[PDB]
This record gives structure tokens, C-alpha cells and sequence, in this order.
């Protein structure tokens, strides 16, 4: 069959501290002349992707040391000793026994950890000149929230919203996030989160 | 075949993966390789003679600043006037200033009492600390001969003596032999006869660190495989004193007021400070002691700043955060910062906006800010080091010292971050999981900013196994003169009265590899520490009993004499077999070589007495068939265990049948031909 | 160094055909295995084919979906390599990757975006986001293809200003929706560059 | 503020009145104009450098030792470019004395 | 891979003999690096400026 | 760091079985392919033998004359590689050396001298080289295995002295004569190390 | 077939001299990887040989820099930048295209390099204390030659055996053994060398 990986998606990492991702596979990825055929590669935040670590362990030339890699023929851990801004980024782990290659994975989202953020609700109307050309947005404007692993519901049912996760950015190190409801006439005539900065459901409609 | 395209582009991957291994631990230890502090010397303000008197003016927070000194023979008059702007006066009133500068040890070195009368003071403290650094590491500074050993001195350029147009009445041609800091790294070298590369550094405030920056990248490159950096500052003149008043800059009471309001100037303080530096893998392969590891240090300069002398902030964190990258860990790695603290409420807060920038940022806990100048004072080019000394005393006694006169934080420096917290108390600082890490930073006058990284010594010394021994090794000391010789072992007595417990094993293992021969020794073997304290109180006045004592210059190499008959006695060798494991394997080997020719076996005559033979009516060893083969192999035995504990003939000299032994012991016959 | 430069950007309807050229330069072209990975808006990477080495046999390999359609060439003389893109589908709309190596891709170039849609190029219909009594920001919808540019108060307010990524619907346009979190009247500018499109709006509640 | 260290090697003078005789204008800047710690943080000053300047003494060899300094820095890399060499004159007829 | 019995290890060693090369450089870039004496100032005796 | 200590030297006969222990210490044995090679007296390298990698079968590959009877082996508990020679012949005295790898052959280990004799162990027959008229020698045929030393002067003299190396007769003893050259006499004495037979020669012509 | 492979047997260095030692391969080395598969070995005199450079160019690790190595297809060369004492010895050419491995060729017989020597051509007959126990025994020897390219004749062959002998340090020089063993009768009926050092043959007799 196909050695299908998982990894820690959403492992946060934070300035001045060793980090410790991960990757586990079905199969042995360990080769007959004991190498294990595991890659770790890193994509920038709108950038092309680089080659971290090959054959499990070894770096890539021009790749800082602050990554080193090692495990056995399952599980396998990239260590960064010292976290940066450009390590900020996706993880992949990229298995070399079988390729036919058809995806990358899930990947492991490295974002700058802070505290748990304050989700801040707001729900946006559409206008009444959206409502002349046959259209309809009422958007639930979830901002300053951290991590991003909240759902907005619409009720009163969903089904028709669209995504748009946002940038972390620096000074700040949170998300933004739109749910944007596109909506038709008649239909026309609330949102709320389970984001874990909160616990009971805040539910405001337009 | 091969099992084509599988076995060899596998066993081909594993070589350029391997040597990838070995090329690349090579480029770490090329650049990141840690190297060690081997050992500590330091003279500096205060009694502080040695690294670990440094710890009780440090510990109990005792200050150095006392006064100027009046052994030199300063005006301390002149010093001194109401007119803060009269040329030929010093603003501050005192100063931590060394009491042991003024005197010297010409006859103990290759120097004269002329040439040491023209050495500079910084010169002549300087050989001693090296002499004591390369004692307190185990090391003989007398085997260290055309070795690669750098020495990395910093220094002040001092006014000593008369005008060097003028000469001297006395010291026409050492003048410049002592006033010039050329020969203030290449005597050390001289007379301890290391080879490595003599450098001086001359940063001022920053030299030793500077330093010990240039002796860390010896180290990192294989230049030297050993080194010993670090730096002094000794005041022959008041003309500094009268010179940083001019631009008023001294504090009036010679305190380094380290981040306090009630700073009013720099301060100032003479000493003198020394690191044994080598790599790691050197340090723990030649079983060398290492106290910490310098793991990395950075050298910068202040740029255009506002002038020479003040300070600059950016450098100050390039330098800082330079070392950091270069030793391979981050802000909050640093548990205990000790920064410059110059002393003066102009170079602090700007210092600790540097520190708060570098560090203070991205903090963990809160780091420990600490300067050795509160203590002892502004020690310029002792400073960097001095800072080094502290730390690793810190490091070897788990505790965080106090900066003194530092109960009011300054106000112009923004604290409310709590990154930086001042250490005006003991902090407890033990052993932990995090490799225990600080920083020394100084930032000299001349605008060089220098910062180096002092990890701990990572704790693998711990596994010694113990057992117990017969063997009493010889407690041997050695000093150049008769009185030095009855002052080594009266420390040492002091130091075996006061460190009790110390197993006597160690304590002649570290006398006899670690101190140089000298010509005049000192050497008993002792079975308690009672019955060698007497000794030992009887060897500091004088009175040789139950010692060895002996002037022995130019006599390195000893001949083996071998009396013939008159030890008719032979009951003797019996305790040595039972004792001596080599007396109890080289008697069984010459016996089982003289058993084929003469068929006694000398192991049952061994275990008798002298009067054995008289019972069965046979007068002492009489029998020449039965004595000589037994005279030869109590004979050998003694030669083997003499070349088994280090002593080699020279010469050999057989009085009448020691030609057998001549034979057997120089190689010239085996055992079986010289028994036969 | 080395370098994977790229090209073969455009427009491109659905059942067109494309060219993406990949030039090396640094080593020898020859010896290694040529691939075209690509990264789905939203998502990371997903491989789309490889050829060998010429001296591997020059053996093509696609993902069984793109199998066919796509053709992988390569060459020494002038050292390019070229993926013909042959019937681009919705699934074409996204970036591409020229990557060094069959099962190691080293240096991944630089990444061209190839965009294939069966909208046209109209600028946005700001609509504004009128707060409920607060942040106050406004729409962008309606507009393609993906240059774009939304600042608030003309270039004057930076902090706290945030503009969605572009959003994809089914018919083929794009959205965005800009927003500023400040309480107070502001006024939102947007640029459609391609058809050079700027709508002004001024929003109250 | 580029890295670029001023490795010089020097031998100790005596240019003017001592230290401690301070003169009438030479009074604050009779040891920071003389002593041979300024003197590669001078030009490190007046010039902006923000690099390794050591200002090295090892006699007559001063001067290849500072070169050999600034190789050392600049193989390593620590400073982008170098000033490495050595200057005495003596102002006092007393080194040949 | 699927041609003979290699190309997957091949690249494997092609990356890692580059590699190897690109850190024995940086040895040879950190110990015997050529150092171009970029230019000379003296003010040497006989009035040499 | 790495070794491939070795052992197994000894007294064989044409005939008789033997074992070559080599251990391997600082890597992991098992993914290294051992292999045998030996030293023919006067010449280099010869392969005799290589073993795959546990993990890649641990089948065996000999050269055709010592097929079969050089049987290879190996083991990672207690991470040692057997040579079992059998019915060594006189082709097999030769220095045998453990190599690390089936086609890469690394570490070389250090090198066991194997003898294969049908001779016994006899003191020298030392004959003189009388000079013509020059030089002045002495033999020391007749003489079996090989630890030796031929000095002239009984070690006084050391410029000009050369002895030669051994040779190898079909009858299986070993030839040496030991020669210095200076005008003049000279003595010379061997010492047989096995049975201890030293014997001095002066020499005239 | 098998690719078998010639090089400079009798290459001659010099201290501070660059040397440059080749091999010359029948096939082509060059697999398809693009890889040359060539490895260079060298052989101290009296020790353990070592693993110089594999796949044509690169070095083994801690190998000194002072070989190097490179070439086409089918011609390799590897240049000494700077020879010495160590780098003295026999060097190796190895294939790794077809292993089965039954010889390592012919190797190449590095010596120090010195001008053309005298050889001293020395007949000993065989001492009378030899004809006792019916074997004999005349030596020719030859000292101070170099090179090691000197066939010795026996006329007035084929019972000869070869002695030849270590190459020194202070002179740099061969000496050669031609041990004719003898019979009985046969001895009651010369050597000569054709070394490069002279050019008529010089005959000496017992």
C-alpha cells in the first residue's frame, strides 16, 4: 500500500525557545542499508519551498543548523534549537520509499506563539446598495484570535459560507478570519464561534 | 554480482553522508567548539591573591575600595587639591588597589634583581599568575617547553620609572625590557618557554576580554592547543587618576556605583586577571581540570559615537547579540548577564538599554544583572576578565553574587520591564536542567565592545570510581629558595588543616603531576594526615624529620649503582613481595629463570628471618650456591620496581656480582641469560 | 549559484494550452530528474509529474489525474524543461513549482502563478461594511484577476488595518473584504489595476 | 556601522609631559590621545567602523601579527573588511637611548 | 526506482556529495581563504608618503 | 572513532582449517557489507571475499579458487565477522585485511599475517658473502618463519647496513644475507627468535 | 567483459613537487547517475591501506587535501598538490562498475625522486662452508640503483629469485638480490644488468 504520515498540524513555537516537531508514518521508512528515507522540507509564508533535512537526520547545504532531525523508522522529530521568523512557516514530511507522490500532506502550521487571544464577534450587515444588484454578504468578522481553529455556525442553515483565513502578522502575532455568507434575494429576509479563547457560544445576528 | 545499482550508490550515499558528518563537526569545531577554562589566577583589589580568596570579598559582599596605595611611593599630596581643575590632581579618594604589586620574585624566574627592579608591575604580576594558573591546572609550567602555547596579555601603557632619554643609574638597558608591553606576553613565554603565539591586547576597559576573545579563536583554529589569556591593570603611577579627573569622570570615592542613583563617576581599580584557555575535546582528552567553557565571544567597536569615550548603544547589542550567534544560543540561554557597569551615571544607562535590547526583549526569567567593578572597581583591562573569574566562581559554588552600592536602582534606566533584574541580593543559581549559561561584556575606553559567553562545564566529570591503596606516593613539593621551600609546606599544611578530608592519594598526585621541580625539594611518604601535617609543620621551620631534603640544581638523569654483598640479613624482601605487586611478579620471573640452572626457588626462602638459618645451624646467607642467585633476584626485583615507578639508570655500576644485574636490567642479557 | 528560473504565466479559458519553461542554471542539467509540483490556493504542495534523467531513460511520470494531458520534456543544448499544459482545468488555477530533483526537490525555483478562469477583467463593486453600533470596513467583490491594493484612509491609517486574502466562488470571480477595528468617517480606496478601476467609499452605520 | 576591525600593532611611547603632569590644555586627552588603546578606536571613531579593532604590541612583529589578525577575523568573518598593519615613531629620544 | 535499481538513493548521493563539497569549501573559506590586500598606505622614512 | 581490530594468525599446514575474527568498533555493523581481501607477498591487493549486509540478504560472494572453503560470516549481538579458512593451500600464506564494504573498502583494519608452510622451525644457516677484492655480507638461508634481525658490527654499524627482505624458496623456508658496503674484517650475527639459535660469522675473502 | 585498467606504474614524485598519477580505463565509468564510479586508494610500504577518494573526485574523510582527483569517462587523474613522506607508497585504481574484484591491478609504484643512480654490481661466489651440505649460492648484488628496472642474467637463467628491497630515506636508492640456489655439480661451470644507469652490459664472473 502507501505509507500514509500524520504530523502535529498546529504545533506553536515561540522566540528563544527549541521546538519539537514531529512526524509518525504507517510503514518503515528505514532502508535496507538503515536509512531512513524521511524529508523534512519547509515552505515560507508566501514563498517557494526549500529542502531542510534528507535521509532523515542531514541537513541540505545553505540550511542553518538550527534544524536537526532524527527518530526511527516510524517516528521521526525535526528539533529546532533556536526558533526564527523565516522557521515560522509549513513543515513537510515528504516519505521516499513509494512515489508516486499525489500530495504533500496536511503539514505542520508553525505559527509564533503568544497567549490565548479574545476572539472579537462582529457581525457586519450587508449594505443596502449590496442588496440592488441581486447579492447579499453578511459578514461574521472574527478578528484578533489565536490559534485558528474556530468554526463559525450561521443559523436562523449554513452551507453557504466561504473561507478566508488571514496573516499573522508581528507586532501582534494573532488571526483574523471571514466567513463570508454570499446570499440572494429572497432568502435574506448570526453568527457565532467555539473558538477556545472562549467557552459559551457568543451568538450576535445582523 | 552486487546486486546492481543497491549496494554500492548505498554504500557510496553512506561516505558522502559520513564525511559529511566529519566535515561538518569540523566546520563546529571550527567555529562554535567550546573551549575550556583549564584554570583561574587572579590578583586583583583587595587581599584577593588566588581564584577562590576571590570568593569571600565576592560571596559576603565585601568592597575592594580602600585607598591609594602608598608603597610606590606616590605623591598623595599633589594628589589632592581643593581646585578640582589643578593639573597633577586626582579627583577620587581611594580605589581598590593591590598591596602585592609593589613586590616581586626576581630570583625565582631567569630575571635579575635589576631587570625585575626595570620590569613593569603589570609584567612582573603577570608571570606570577601565569606561574599559578599553570599550578592550579595540574600542569608543570616547567613542561610546557617549546610547546604551542599562546599568551593573550591586556594592557595599559603605563609611566613607570625615569624617562626612558634619560635612562637610569642602575637600569640603562632593562628599561625598555619593562615599560613596554611588547615583551608583556613574550616574557611569559620566555620563561615558561611556550612557544604558541605571545600577542598583547591593548583595548583598555576591554583588552583581557578582547583577549581572551583572539586566545578563544587560537583554540577554534588549532594555532595553539593551549592558551592563556585574560589581562592587567597595574598603577606604577597616579597619572590616570590625574588624568580622568581632567575630564571628570573618576567617582570621588573610587566606587563603581554599577546601575545605582548615587553614582558620581567611573571609579577606578588596579588588578590583574588570568584564564587558562583550552578546547573542550583537548581539556577532557589530556584530562586537564575545566572549571567553565567559553563557549562564544565577540569582539566589536562603538563606531561614531558621541566622541571617543562615551559609550554607544547599537554596538553595544551588535557585540552582545554577535555573541550569542556565534556560541550558538539565544537571550534567554543567558541566566546571569554581568555587563561592563562602569560605574558612572552616563555609561550605565546606556549599557542597560543595550542589555534590556539584547536580553531584556526576549526574556524567560528575569535575567541577573551583576558587575564585578561594585565589588573591586574599575579594573580596565583586568576588567573582562576579572568578570570571567567571577562567574566561574559563581558556576563552582552554585550562587549569584551581590553587586554592592546597588540597593537604588537608577532612575534613568527603565526597569519596569522586570527582564533585567539587579543583583543586590544572593541569588540562589544551582545546577539544573538548562546548561547554565552568562555573559561578560566590557566596553573600553578606546569604543572596542566586547562581550564572550561562560557556559557551565558540562557535568561529565561525575563517574570517578574509589577504591583504597598501600601505595604511600610521596607528598614532594619543590621552590626556588630555602625560604620558599619552607613556605610550601607550611600553605600546605594550612591548606590540608583547612580543606580536611582530602584523601592523601590526591593530595600527592596533584603535588607531584602539577608543580614543577625546582631546586630545592621537600619529599616524605606519608601514612596519615596527622603524621604528615607534623611533617610538614616541621618542614615550614626548617627541621627535617621524617622528610628529604635537598638543593638539587642541574641534576635531571640518575645512575644505578649495584652493591654486592653485605646484606646478609635478606629478611627483608619478604614485606616487599607482599606489598608490591612488581615485587611479587619480577621475583617470580627471575626465580623461575634461575629454577632451570639452580633448583631453588627463592619463594620459600623469601618468607623466614634472619635467624632462620642459625636454627638449623647455618650462619647468615652463608651458602654461596644458595645466596647469590637470591642477592640477584631481590636485585632485579629492586631494579625493576625503581624503572616501574619512573626512575631509568643512566649509568650502571655492578660492585661484584652486580655485573649480573648490569646484564639483566640494562637489556644487555634477559632474565633467563643473566640468571643462567 | 544555482538557479530554476521560470516562465509561462498568462491567461489561459478552460480546454487551452500552456507553456511553463524552467531554465537551470548553476549544474548540469542532465543528471537530474525534473519535476512539476503545485500549490492549490489554501493548501501546501501537491506533485504533478517528473521526467528521469537523460540518462535514466527520460521516463515521464504524471499523477494518474493530469496523466496524459500534461507532456514533460527536457533538453541539454539550450537546458530548459518544458510541461505542456495541455486542456488547463480548474485545477490548473494555481501556483507552480519547477523542482530539482524526482523524489528531491531541492531548489523549487520561484513559483508561477498560472491562472485559469472563464471570467473577464472588470474592476470591484465596493460595497461598504456599515458597523452594527466597532469596526467599519468595505467590500471589494466583483472584480479579476488577482492584482490588488486596499488601504484605508488613503494610505493614512496602518494600525489596525487589515485586508482579507482573495476568495475564490464558483463563478470565477474574487473577494475581498478590507477592514479596520478602531473606534470613532473613514474612507476605503480600491485599485483594479488591470482594467485601472479606483472606487472610493465613505461608510457610516 | 559596517564591520570592518582595525588590527594594529604598536609599541608603547612616551610623546609628551607624564601622565601625572598634566598640561595646561593637554589635560583630559593626554592619555586617550596617547595611549595605544585609542589609537586603533580612534580611526574606529572618526571613521564610524563598528568592527574588531585591537590594537596588538608584540614588538618589531607588530605589524605582520596584526595582519595576522585581521586574516584570522576576516577567514572567520567577523568584520566585512580590514585595516591590518603598523606604525611607530617614537617622539622621545629614548628608544635608542 | 522502476529503470535498473536506482533513482531515488542516486539523487540521495548526488545531494549529499554536494553538500559535502559545499562544507569542505567552507573549511578551505575559513582557514587558508586568500586575503587580497585590497590597498597600502606608509608614511615610511626617506619622505615616503 | 572506528577499528576493525582483527586475529587469527597461527601454524597451519597444507590442509588444515583456520578462523580470521575481525570486530568492528564504532559504527553499527550490521548495514556494512564485510569483505576479506589479502596481501600476497610482493605485490598488493587481492579480493578473496565479500558478505551483503545483514539487511540485504547476508548472502555471500567468493572469488571462484577459494569458493566454498573461505566461508564468510557475521554477526551484530556480539558484532563479529568470521573468515573460516579451510584446507588452506601454500597459495593462502598471505596478509589477510578486513574491509568495511562490499565495493567501498574503508577502515582496512590492521592486517593478519597468515602462514601457510609445510617447513619446521630451525635456526639459521649463516654462510658468508666473501668480497671479490667493495662489499662485505653473509647469509642466513635455512632458516623458518619470519621474525628476524641482521645487524653488522652486532649494532655498531649502521650506515650501509641493509638487509634484505625475505625470500621464499619452493621448498617453503625463508632466504636473507645481510650486506654492508665500505672498505675495509666485519661480523655479522643472526638471531632466530622461534627456537632462540644465534649465530656469529667474521668474514674474510 | 571486465574493465580493466592501466596507470604510470613507475611514477616518480619529489618533495615539493605536484605530482600527477593516472588511470586508463578500457569501458566507460561514467554510470548513468552521471557519477564517475572510480575510487583511488594508497597503500603505505608495510602498513594497512587506505580509502584516498571515491566516485572519481571527492575525498575520503580525513584524508589530506593534497590529493585531488578528476577526469572523464574514461581517463582519471588525481594530482598531488604537495607530496611527501605520506604520500608515499602504492596507489590503487578500483573500478566499482563490475565487482567481482579478483585483483587490484598492477598498482602504482610511487618512489622519492632523485637523479639517475650508479648501480654497483657485486658477484659473490658462494662460500666453501656452503658446498658442504650440497647446496651453493653466488650473489650479484646490486646497490645504489634507481630505478628498480634491472633484470639480472645468468649466463656460462631461470633459477634465480628475486630479492628486492626497501627504498631508504638519506640516499633514496634500491638494492638488489638475484639468489641463484645452487646444486653439486652444476656450480663447476656470471651476472650481468641492463639498469639504466650505464648502457653496455657490465659482466663480472665468480
Amino acid at each position: 500500500d502507501v505509507v500514509m504520515t500524520q504530523s502535529p498540524l498546529s504545533l506553536p513555537v515561540t522566540p528563544g525557545e527549541p521546538a519539537s516537531i514531529s512526524c509518525r508514518s504507517s510503514q518503515s521508512l528505514l532502508h535496507s542499508n538503515g536509512y531512513n528515507y524521511l524529508d523534512w522540507y519547509l515552505q515560507k509564508p508566501g514563498q517557494s519551498p526549500q529542502l531542510l533535512i534528507y535521509l532523515g537526520s542531514n541537513r541540505a547545504s545553505g540550511v542553518p543548523d538550527r534544524f536537526s532531525g532524527s527518530g526511527s523508522g516510524t517516528d521521526f522529530t525535526l528539533k529546532i534549537s533556536r526558533v526564527e521568523a523565516e522557521d515560522v512557516g509549513v513543515y513537510y514530511c515528504m516519505q521516499s520509499l513509494q512515489t508516486p507522490r499525489l500530495t504533500f500532506g496536511p503539514g505542520t502550521k508553525v505559527d509564533i506563539k503568544r497567549t490565548v487571544a479574545a476572539p472579537s464577534v462582529f457581525i457586519f450587515p450587508p449594505s443596502d446598495e449590496q442588496l440592488k444588484s441581486g447579492t447579499a454578504s453578511v459578514v461574521c468578522l472574527l478578528n484578533n484570535f489565536y490559534p485558528r481553529g474556530a468554526k463559525v455556525q450561521w443559523k436562523v442553515q449554513s452551507g453557504n459560507s466561504q473561507e478566508s483565513v488571514t496573516e499573522q502578522d508581528s507586532k501582534d502575532s494573532t488571526y483574523s478570519l471571514s466567513s463570508t455568507l454570499t446570499l440572494s434575494k429572497a432568502d435574506y429576509e448570526a453568527c457565532e464561534v467555539t473558538h477556545q479563547g472562549l467557552s459559551s457560544p457568543v451568538t450576535k445576528s445582523f | 554480482m552486487a546486486s546492481t545499482d543497491s549496494e554500492k550508490v548505498a554504500e557510496y550515499l553512506r561516505r558522502a553522508t559520513l564525511d559529511l558528518r566529519a566535515a561538518r563537526q569540523r566546520i563546529r569545531e571550527l567555529e562554535g567548539e567550546p573551549v575550556a577554562v583549564v584554570a583561574m589566577a587572579c590578583r586583583l583589589p583587595g587581599g584577593v591573591s588566588t581564584p577562590e580568596e576571590f570568593w569571600e570579598l565576592l560571596s559576603e559582599g565585601r568592597d575592594a575600595v580602600a585607598g591609594l596605595p602608598t608603597d610606590r611611593g606616590w605623591d598623595l599630596d599633589s594628589l589632592f587639591h581643593p581646585d578640582p581643575t589643578r593639573s597633577g590632581t586626582a579627583h577620587q579618594r581611594g580605589g581598590g588597589f593591590l598591596t602585592e604589586a609593589t613586590a616581586f620574585d626576581p630570583a625565582f624566574f631567569g630575571m635579575s634583581p635589576r631587570e625585575a627592579l626595570a620590569v613593569d608591575p603589570q609584567q612582573r604580576l603577570m608571570l606570577e599568575l601565569s606561574w599559578e594558573v599553570l599550578e592550579r591546572a595540574g600542569i608543570p609550567p616547567t613542561s610546557l617547553q617549546a610547546s604551542p602555547t599562546g599568551v593573550f596579555v591586556g594592557l595599559i601603557p603605563q609611566e613607570y620609572g625615569p624617562r626612558l632619554a634619560e635612562g637610569g643609574e642602575g637600569v640603562e638597558g632593562y628599561l625598555m625590557t619593562g615599560t613596554t608591553t611588547s615583551v608583556a606576553s613574550g616574557r611569559i613565554a620566555y620563561t615558561l618557554g611556550l612557544e604558541g603565539p605571545a600577542i598583547s591586547v591593548d583595548t583598555a576597559c576591554s583588552s583581557s576580554l578582547v583577549a581572551v576573545h583572539l586566545a578563544c579563536q587560537s583554540l577554534r583554529r588549532g594555532e595553539s592547543s593551549l592558551a592563556m589569556a585574560g589581562g592587567v591593570t597595574v598603577m606604577p603611577t597616579p597619572g590616570m587618576l590625574v588624568d580622568f579627573s581632567r575630564m571628570n569622570s573618576l567617582a570621588p570615592d573610587g566606587r563603581c556605583k554599577a546601575f545605582s542613583a548615587g553614582a558620581n563617576g567611573f571609579g577606578m581599580a588596579e588588578g590583574a586577571g588570568m584564564l587558562l584557555l583550552e578546547r573542550l575535546s583537548d581539556a577532557r582528552r589530556n584530562g586537564h581540570p575545566v572549571l567553565a567553557v567559553l563557549r562564544g565571544t565577540a569582539v566589536n567597536s562603538d563606531g561614531a559615537s558621541n566622541g571617543l569615550s562615551a559609550p554607544n548603544g547599537r554596538a553595544q547589542v551588535r557585540v552582545i547579540q554577535q555573541a550569542l550567534a556565534e556560541s550558538g544560543l539565544g537571550p534567554a540561554d543567558i541566566d546571569a548577564v554581568e555587563a561592563h557597569g562602569t560605574g558612572t551615571r552616563l555609561g550605565d544607562p546606556i549599557e542597560a538599554r543595550a542589555l534590556f535590547e539584547a536580553y531584556g526583549r526576549d526574556r524567560e526569567q528575569p535575567l541577573h544583572l551583576g558587575s564585578v567593578k561594585s565589588n573591586l572597581g574599575h579594573t580596565q583591562a583586568a576588567a573582562g576578565v576579572a568578570g570571567v573569574i567571577k562567574m566561574v566562581l559563581a558556576m563552582r559554588a552554585g550562587t549569584l553574587p551581590r553587586t554592592l552600592h546597588a540597593s537604588e536602582r537608577s532612575k534613568e534606566i527603565d526597569w519596569s520591564s522586570g527582564a533585567i533584574s539587579l543583583l543586590d541580593e544572593p541569588e540562589p543559581w544551582p545546577a539544573g536542567a538548562r546548561p547554565r549559561r552568562a555573559g561578560v561584556s566590557s566596553f573600553g575606553i578606546s569604543g572596542t565592545n566586547a562581550h564572550a559567553i561562560i557556559e557551565e562545564a558540562p557535568q561529565v566529570v561525575e563517574g570517578e570510581r574509589v577504591e583504597a591503596g598501600d601505595v604511600v606516593a610521596p607528598w614532594v613539593l619543590s621552590a626556588s629558595s630555602a625560604e620558599g621551600l619552607r613556605a610550601q609546606a607550611a600553605r600546605l599544611a594550612a591548606h590540608l588543616r583547612e580543606h580536611p578530608g582530602q584523601d592523601p592519594r590526591d593530595i600527592a598526585y596533584s603535588l607531584a603531576t602539577g608543580r614543577a621541580a625546582l631546586p630545592h625539594r621537600a619529599a616524605f611518604a606519608p601514612v596519615d594526615e596527622s603524621a604528615a601535617l607534623r611533617v610538614l609543620d616541621g618542614l615550614a621551620t626548617g627541621n627535617a624529620d621524617g622528610a628529604a631534603v635537598g638543593t638539587s640544581r642541574a641534576q635531571q638523569r640518575a645512575v644505578f649503582v649495584f652493591p654486592g654483598q653485605g646484606w646478609q640479613w635478606a629478611g627483608m624482601a619478604v614485606d616487599l613481595l607482599d606489598t608490591s605487586p612488581v615485587f611479587a611478579a619480577a621475583l617470580r620471573e627471575c626465580a623461575d629463570a634461575l629454577e632451570p640452572h639452580l633448583d631453588f626457588e627463592v619463594i620459600p626462602f623469601l618468607r623466614a628471618e634472619a635467624a632462620r638459618r642459625e636454627q638449623d645451624a647455618a650462619l647468615s646467607t652463608e651458602r654461596v650456591d644458595v645466596v647469590q642467585p637470591v642477592m640477584f633476584a631481590v636485585m632485579v626485583s629492586l631494579a625493576s620496581m625503581w624503572r616501574a615507578h619512573g626512575v631509568e639508570p643512566a649509568a650502571v655500576i655492578g660492585h661484584s656480582q652486580g655485573e649480573i644485574a648490569a646484564a639483566c636490567v640494562a637489556g644487555a642479557l634477559s632474565l633467563d641469560d643473566a640468571a643462567r | 549559484e544555482v538557479q530554476l528560473v521560470q516562465s509561462g504565466g498568462g491567461l489561459v479559458q478552460p480546454g487551452r494550452s500552456l507553456r511553463l519553461s524552467c531554465t537551470a542554471s548553476g549544474f548540469t542539467f542532465g543528471d537530474y530528474a525534473m519535476s512539476w509540483v503545485r500549490q492549490a490556493p489554501g493548501k501546501g504542495l501537491e506533485w504533478v509529474g517528473f521526467i528521469r534523467s537523460k540518462a535514466y531513460g527520460g521516463t515521464t511520470e504524471y499523477a494518474a489525474s493530469v496523466k496524459g494531458r500534461f507532456t514533460i520534456s527536457r533538453d541539454d543544448s539550450k537546458s530548459i524543461a518544458y510541461l505542456q499544459m495541455n486542456s488547463l482545468k480548474t485545477e490548473d488555477t494555481a501556483v507552480y513549482y519547477c523542482t530539482r530533483g524526482g523524489t528531491l526537490f531541492d531548489y523549487w525555483g520561484q513559483g508561477t502563478l498560472v491562472t485559469v478562469s472563464s471570467a473577464s477583467t472588470k474592476g470591484p463593486s465596493v460595497f461598504p461594511l456599515a458597523p452594527s453600533s466597532a469596526a467599519l470596513g468595505c467590500l471589494v467583490k466583483d472584480y479579476f484577476p488577482e492584482p490588488v491594493t486596499v488601504s484605508w484612509n488613503s494610505g493614512a491609517l496602518t494600525s489596525g488595518v487589515h485586508t482579507f486574502p482573495a476568495v475564490l466562488q464558483s463563478s470565477g470571480l474574487y473577494s475581498l473584504s478590507s477592514v479596520v477595528t478602531v473606534p470613532s468617517t473613514y474612507i476605503c480606496n480600491v485599485n483594479h489595476k488591470p482594467s485601472n478601476t479606483k472606487v472610493d467609499k465613505k461608510v457610516e452605520p
